[PDB]
RNA sequence: GGAUUUUUGGAGCAGGGAGAUGGAAUAGGAGCUUGCUCCGUCCACUCCACGCAUCGACCUGGUAUUGCAGUACCUCCAGGAACGGUGC
């Protein structure tokens, strides 16, 4: 087929229609935050589909290199275009038409009635990328990481100013023993942060905040991040002190800074890295952490009503004056009296007359043409649907009966001697023998 | 509260199966809306073949959930 | 006709789960599969039938695999005398049906004709016996069913043909 | 009175359940009745050596469960 | 169709090559004993001509896939989002354009 | 109260049935009498007794209360308990 | 035409002839093998009844299915990802198709759950040693053409085309 | 309440006294609860005694089961209603 | 309405011995990493007492039946144990 030319056919198609999508996704918003969330994340699946395209694209040379050359000719012509004409030129009187040819990317790339999401857009959402609570980007989970810092300190006192203070900052003097599984604990809670963070960031280039975080993970903690004035560099992924830059750096490939310990420089891998994503996820999300810590102080202090509901967030007639009716005269009209109509609806009526003029009122002629009867009179007074439906059921029947029907009764005989019916007559007679 | 329908089984050979895995071969003798079918001439069956005759076992259906007939009664 | 269809003539050495799945793959094409009875007692060894969703389902399954090879001998398939108790508890437009039962029941004659989609009516001649005249409502429908019955058993001692009727 | 009623306070209620046959679930159950009938949902279940096996809405039977853990924020004189 | 659109195809392959303004592989296609029923500048098919010759072009320019072919697009969010953004304010230039013009007709 | 439980026991005894029970004691054959505290008559039944030699025997007493489940009349799918 | 989510979810998952969970899908002609999985873990056969699908192909993660019918279909090939996404499966009933040549046999062998398997009237049947090349790939097949695979047949197909 | 009430008639895994699953098409509740599992099949581990032979689980149906009371250890949903 | 049949539980647990037999790349301790020695979780092969019997399904070839009915499961001989739980 066509690869240096029809690919790029192709890869044009694909990145202008993706283009068009992201102009309109990227100009144009709604107002829901959950929404939101899922159209930075569309945004960047929309240059990720014009990131298919141009990986198809921008190493197809393999095609190009090559065919630049065989169709780098300028004697040749009406011959090859001949060949490919008179292949052309089958059977195509086919007469229909097809925009199944120009008319994919916008279904592609376009937004729908009820979510605003294209062919791709089936699933299109903060399905999965949003919990209870967290509001797609309004709250996040920290009491998972908080349960388990439960069961593992054990505290009679572990109460939210502690859980708080421990979530909240850097890379203070800890409030439990990094040199235990609590390094790691909070590293599997720094790894759920990070992904909510990663989905809270979608816009922005994934790949490219990975090579700068990893640049950070292997020079500015280790090569003099930290200055200091014991104190000229220390280590809060190690734990070894310096009694300056060159000892430190001269223990970090020491003997016991190799494998004589523990934690060392790899025997600390594992918790290092969770200590870097968690203080950097914290250091980032210093305002987020802040605005769910106030949320959880209203969740803690606000009042049962809107907590909840946020979490889950003398009958006398009328006169044509429009008075009270006195009593002797309300008791005359017998108001107390109500009639269950199960034809309008189960409404029910105050008086006597009024109930029986609905029969003809408009209630309960929908009532009747929504049961499949008409409104004629001889069900008026039969309230309930099953008896209506029986009773209609032998009017029916009865109508049927009374009518004359020339089908079944007006009777022929054929010409031999017996006798049909109307119908068979005229049936056999013109299919052919009557 | 209602009785247990051993009524044509009564008296009547069943080999039944209580916990422990084991079996009582006996007759149908006695029992209470509680199901405790007391059989005489009933003997014990363990894991293996061995078997002793037990007397009168009052069995209980605190444990026996099976028991398979001799005869049609 | 029939829609439960028996399908038989196979090898006894064969298992009857195992060829009932044999028998899925192979019926969910010519027809659909809602249930098949298979016995494999004596009485009846070495046979099973499937029961399919239309008649003519069946009877295809049976006319194309007229002999299909599967399971130690060429198996074949035809329609049942009856049928199954699942579906139990469930060219012109006029034709003259020749070899027209006078004893056939008017009730499994409109079945009959009713097969397509359905027939006007069904005038089983009551003057010189053994002979009718049915319509059908939709003349495609009175066709192919005449054509396909060209031959049709129906109360066996008998084959039920109707041809388009004459000018 | 007993605590089934003590339990009966809980609903909208973050609770963990460890059951019967091993079981160790997170769960914010349906709807406890007054025989420790407690119905899981969105539920994160592990028996004995299994997986974070999830539920949208079952029933945790009553004495086939074994320990309840109730929220944080859940005062025990006016649950019981 | 489907055979209309393969022969505005070839039509857009003949246009790629068309080396001349007076030579190309189309010149004898014209009147080379075939119909030819898109070389019309009167149809309206030859605004669609046009169309895929701009498409042709958006495939031959050097950067649009003949020998080089740029990342920022197959890798490139950011760049991604500077053209939405680059979209969205020739959207507004356009706007007021349009907004200025209705209120000068008025 | 009374339970639609006991009324499908009752629409499954007296027929080929197919209980099992605790230790793996399934029973397959006409569950003759089965009274509401599930203490059910089998009859000519083949039980496995989870063995894999699954024999039959007759009028057998297989108490409920080890009944871990019953196969009953596939023809009963529309109850009066559920419909 | 669009065949989707709405054509297998309203689709019949019950019991089948051999008392499993088919899904049957009969009469749409459906040419588009998209939206599966929403079986949703409780079914075990997949069935096309009446399909036009181009080949063999576009199946979900199913780690239980044990039927599928992909006769009466427009199947020419047979794509590759079929094991990992049907490793319980050993019925894909695909008969009344039209597979050709036996190099539409290349995914067929690496399965190794096939067992009872239907490829009928395809014109890679009249073939010349076409059940020998069957009786080659297929290892721990029992169902084949609705009778038994035989160790003869597996010497000859293993010992010629060295 | 009667939880169960709402998410009765569709394939519902029903927990075991000895850890199986079973998808039957749930039909009622009781005040022992016993169930009545229409359209229902069962599935358990096929327990290799070893770890180079893996674990899987063989097919049982029955169809419709009067699972006794002593029974559910849980009840969740694993097919919609047909 | 937590006592012999169902919802205040009898649930938990552990896989028989050994050979200078072996695998743990990313995962165990000390002899202060590499080398090497001994040490408290499995599987593959082999020795016992293929952990021992029953039966069921199946793979192998031979072998009896041509037949209509709603299935726990329906041939017989012989091998092998790929799989299940029952007594120790």
């Amino acid at each position: 087929m066509e690869t240096i030319l029809e690919q790029q056919r192709r890869y044009h198609e694909e990145k202008e229609r993706l283009m068009d999508v992201m102009a309109k996704e990227m100009l144009t918003k709604k107002s829901t935050l959950r929404d939101q969330i899922n159209s930075d994340h569309r945004t960047r699946a929309m240059q990720d589909r014009y990131m298919e395209v141009s990986g198809n694209l921008r190493d197809l040379y393999d095609d190009k290199d090559g065919l630049r050359k065989e169709e780098l000719n300028a004697i040749s012509g009406p011959n090859e275009f001949a060949e490919f004409y008179n292949r052309l030129k089958q059977i195509k009187e086919f007469h229909r038409k097809h925009p199944n040819e120009i008319c994919v990317p916008m279904s592609v790339e376009f937004e729908e009635l009820l979510k605003a999401r294209e062919n791709p857009s089936e699933e299109a959402q903060n399905l999965v990328e949003f919990t209870d609570e967290e509001g797609y980007g309004r709250y996040l989970d920290l009491h998972d990481c908080y349960l388990k810092y439960i069961n593992l300190k054990a505290s009679e006192k572990l109460d939210y100013i502690t859980y708080l203070s421990i979530f909240d900052q850097l890379f203070d003097i800890p409030k439990e023993r990094k040199n235990a599984e609590y390094k790691r604990y909070l590293e599997m809670l720094l790894e759920y942060l990070q992904d909510y963070t990663d989905r809270v960031k979608p816009l922005q280039d994934q790949n490219e905040l990975f090579g700068k975080i990893q640049a950070e993970f292997e020079k500015k903690w280790e090569n003099g991040t930290f200055p200091g004035w014991e104190e000229r560099a220390q280590r809060l992924f190690s734990t070894k002190g310096k009694s300056l830059e060159s000892l430190d750096t001269s223990l970090f490939a020491k003997n016991p800074k190799s494998k004589g310990t523990k934690r060392d420089t790899e025997r600390n891998k594992d918790i290092a890295f969770l200590e870097a994503q968690i203080y950097e996820y914290v250091e980032i999300l210093g305002e987020q952490r802040h605005l769910t810590h106030e949320n959880v102080q209203r969740k803690q202090a606000r009042t049962g009503e809107e907590r909840e509901e946020e979490e889950e967030e003398k009958n006398l007639p009328l006169g044509w004056d429009g008075k009270p009716i006195p009593y002797w005269l309300y008791k005359l009209h017998g108001l107390n009296i109500n009639y269950n109509c199960e034809i309008c609806g189960n409404y029910t009526y105050r008086g006597p007359k009024a109930f029986q003029r609905h029969f003809a009122e408009w209630r309960h002629a929908h009532g009747m043409r929504c049961l499949g009867i008409p409104n004629t009179a001889h069900f008026a007074n039969v309230t309930q649907i099953e008896d209506a439906v029986s009773l209609w059921a032998k009017l029916k029947l009865q109508k049927a009966s009374e009518r004359w029907q020339p089908d079944t009764e007006e009777e022929y005989e054929d010409s031999s001697g017996n006798v049909v019916n109307k119908k068979t007559y005229e049936d056999l007679k013109r299919q052919g023998l009557l | 509260a209602h009785p247990p329908e051993l009524k044509k089984f009564m008296d009547k050979k069943l080999s039944l199966k209580l916990n422990g895995g084991r079996h009582v071969q006996g007759i149908l003798r006695g029992f209470d809306p509680f199901m405790n079918l007391v059989i005489d001439e009933c003997v014990e069956m363990a894991t293996s073949g061995q078997q002793n005759n037990i007397g009168m076992v009052v069995i209980r259906g605190n444990s026996i959930i099976m028991l398979e007939a001799l005869e049609r009664v | 006709p029939n829609h439960t269809i028996y399908i038989n003539n196979m090898n006894d050495k064969i298992k009857k789960e195992e060829l009932k799945r044999s028998l899925y793959a192979l019926f969910s094409q010519f027809g659909h599969v809602v249930d098949i009875v298979a016995l494999k007692t004596m009485k009846m060894r070495g046979q099973a039938f499937v029961i399919f969703k239309e008649l003519g389902s069946s009877t295809n399954a049976l006319r194309q695999l007229q002999g299909f090879p599967f399971y130690g001998k060429p198996m074949r398939i035809q329609y049942a005398k009856t049928d199954s108790d699942i579906i139990s508890k469930m060219p012109n437009y006029i034709l003259f049906l020749n070899n027209l039962p006078e004893e056939t029941n008017e009730m499994m004659l409109s079945m009959l004709f009713n097969q397509f989609p359905g027939f006007k009516e069904v005038r089983l001649v009551p003057g010189r016996h053994d002979i009718a005249f049915v319509e059908f409502e939709n003349d495609g429908q009175a066709g192919a069913a005449r054509d396909a019955l060209q031959g049709f058993k129906i109360t066996p001692s008998h084959a039920m043909k109707i041809t388009y009727a004459k000018k | 009175m007993k605590l089934v009623r003590f339990l009966m306070k809980l609903s909208h209620e973050t609770v963990t359940i460890e059951l019967k046959n091993g079981t160790q679930v997170h769960g914010t159950i349906t709807g406890v009745d007054v025989s420790m009938n407690t119905h899981l949902k969105a539920v994160k279940m592990t028996l004995k050596n299994r997986e974070p096996v999830q539920l949208e809405t079952l029933s945790i039977r009553g004495n086939n469960i074994r320990y309840f853990i109730l929220p944080d924020s859940l005062p025990l004189d006016t649950l019981l | 169709s489907a055979f209309d659109l393969d022969v505005v195809k070839l039509t857009a392959q003949f246009v790629a090559r068309n080396g001349r303004q007076f030579l190309t592989q189309l010149m004898q296609k014209e009147q080379r004993n075939y119909q030819f029923d898109f070389l019309r500048p009167q149809h309206s098919l030859f605004n669609y001509f046009t169309k895929l010759v701009e498409q042709y072009t958006k495939i031959l320019i050097p950067p649009k896939g003949l020998f080089s072919k740029l990342k920022k697009e197959a890798e490139n969010p950011r760049e991604v989002l500077d053209q939405v953004c680059y979209r969205v304010e020739w959207a507004k230039f356009q706007e007021r354009e349009r907004k200025k013009e209705e209120e000068e007709k008025e | 109260s009374i339970g639609v439980p006991i009324k499908v026991l009752h629409e499954a005894e007296g027929h080929i049935v197919t209980c099992e029970t605790n230790t793996g004691e399934v029973y397959r054959g006409k569950l003759i009498e089965a009274e509401d505290n599930m203490n059910c008559q089998m009859s000519n039944i083949t039980v496995t007794y989870r063995d894999g030699r699954v024999a039959q025997l007759e009028q057998v007493y297989i108490r409920g209360s080890k009944i871990r489940f019953l196969i009953l009349p596939d023809m009963l799918k529309n109850a009066p308990m559920l419909k | 035409v669009k065949l989707t989510a709405e054509l297998i979810e309203q689709a019949a998952q019950y019991t089948n002839a051999v008392r499993d969970r088919e899904l049957d899908l009969r009469g749409y002609k459906i040419p588009v093998i998209e939206n599966l999985g929403a079986t949703l873990d409780q079914f075990d056969a997949i069935d096309f009844s009446d399909n036009e699908i181009r080949k063999l192909d576009g199946f979900p993660l199913l780690r239980r299915l044990k039927t599928l019918l992909v006769n009466n279909n427009r199947i020419c090939r047979i794509g590759e990802g079929l094991d990992q996404a049907l490793p319980c499966l050993t019925e894909l009933i695909l008969t009344n198709n039209s597979l050709v040549e036996l190099g539409d046999l290349d995914p067929l062998a690496s399965l190794k759950s096939l067992t009872y398997l239907s490829i009928l009237r395809n014109p890679v049947t009249n073939k010349k040693h076409y059940r020998l090349y069957v009786i080659y790939k297929v290892p721990q097949v029992r169902v084949l053409d609705f009778q038994k695979v035989k160790l003869k047949e597996r010497q000859e197909a293993e010992k010629m085309f060295k | 309440s009667s939880k169960m009430l709402q998410h009765i008639d569709y394939r519902m895994r029903c927990i075991l006294q000895d850890g199986r699953i079973f998808i039957g098409t749930f039909k009622a509740f009781d005040k022992h609860m016993n169930l009545i599992l229409c359209d229902c099949d069962e599935f358990r581990k096929i327990k290799p005694k070893n770890s180079k032979q893996a674990e899987r689980e063989e097919k049982r149906v029955l169809g419709l089961v009067l699972l006794r009371g002593e029974n559910l250890v849980s009840m969740t949903v694993e097919g919609p209603p047909p």
